């Protein structure tokens, strides 16, 4: 059991047992810090209020179309309503708005 | 040498010959000299009769594409041969269903 | 010196040279050229009328 | 003069018309001696009627 507010573990639940296998698939990849979800864009978020900009953060991938039709698609933008901020996600999946 | 061109006719490059909705749409060939079948993967720009010639054109796989200017804004669409019964063709679109009544 | 290797190499640099062609016609009434990218093969042709 | 209803002072001693044509069977309107499209890159240059 994780508690975020400081980043403190403890036994799940207090349950008094050890599991048999327990660790899934999913999980197999090791950890030293409490994670937050990519989703969540956190940095996104924080650089928008930092600017003064209601950043709750919803993201989606742009595309453009010209004249003919035809259609070329960027990355991936911040839709602060029409305001779309250009934005980029990293290896680890993280967002960050370009600057 | 064997060529073949379309029945229909239409005018603009920005003519979208296939579905917007398809994400990549994919065409083989066959022919009975031919080793194996030629595939073509598109983005979505590559919806345009001269995008379909460029990509023939430029895989530089022995078979070329053309087009023809029917009339005053009108085109038409025109393949390449090698000569010789082997490079007879057959031709099929996995992809786009409108592009497969148009080339099939 | 440099200059006319620039030229010499400018000239050279285009792609269109890999798609050079040359062509002839059956009969001397027509008169036919090629550009860059002209398709490869053999054509017939049909003629109803010269422009006015 | 007036070409919609021909009327005029002035007399008309040859007609406008444009060149008309057809190739490996696919019928074709150009409006000069001069075509540049039929296959693209190939070019023609006509001065008769001659078939096939």
């Amino acid at each position: 059991s994780v508690d975020k507010t400081n980043g403190e573990v403890t036994l799940a639940g207090g349950a008094t047992s050890p599991l048999t296998g327990g660790l899934p698939a999913t999980a197999t990849e090791d950890v030293k810090n409490v994670q937050v979800a990519n989703a969540d864009l956190t940095e996104a978020k924080a650089a928008l209020t930092a600017a003064g900009v209601t950043g709750t953060a919803s993201v989606v991938k742009m595309s453009y179309t010209d004249n003919n039709g035809k259609t070329i698609d960027g990355g991936l933008a911040v839709k602060v309503g029409d305001d779309y901020y250009s934005a980029t996600q990293n290896k680890d999946g993280s967002i960050s708005i370009n600057t | 040498a064997q060529s073949l061109a379309t029945k229909t006719t239409f005018a603009t490059t920005k003519e979208q010959l296939g579905d917007t909705s398809v994400t990549s749409r994919t065409i083989k060939i066959e022919q009975p000299g031919r080793k194996e079948p030629l595939e073509i993967k598109l983005d979505k720009g590559d919806t345009s009769m001269e995008a379909i010639r460029d990509a023939i054109n430029d895989a530089d796989s022995g078979i070329a594409a053309s087009i023809v200017k029917v009339k005053e804004n009108e085109f038409q669409l025109v393949l390449t041969a090698n000569s010789g019964t082997d490079n007879t063709m057959k031709i099929t679109v996995e992809g786009d269903t409108k592009l497969n009544d148009l080339l099939a | 010196a440099l200059e006319k290797f620039q030229t010499a190499n400018t000239a050279l640099n285009k792609a269109d040279l890999f798609k050079s062609t040359v062509a002839s016609s059956t009969t001397e009434d027509l008169k036919v050229s090629t550009t860059a990218g002209a398709a490869a093969g053999t054509y017939k042709i049909n003629v109803t009328q010269l422009a006015a | 003069y007036d070409s919609t209803t021909n009327t005029g002072n002035m007399q008309e001693l040859v007609k406008a018309e444009n060149a008309k044509l057809n190739v490996n069977g696919i019928d074709i309107e150009r409006q000069s001696n001069t075509v540049t499209d039929a296959p693209q890159g190939i070019t023609l240059t006509l001065t008769k009627k001659v078939t096939d």
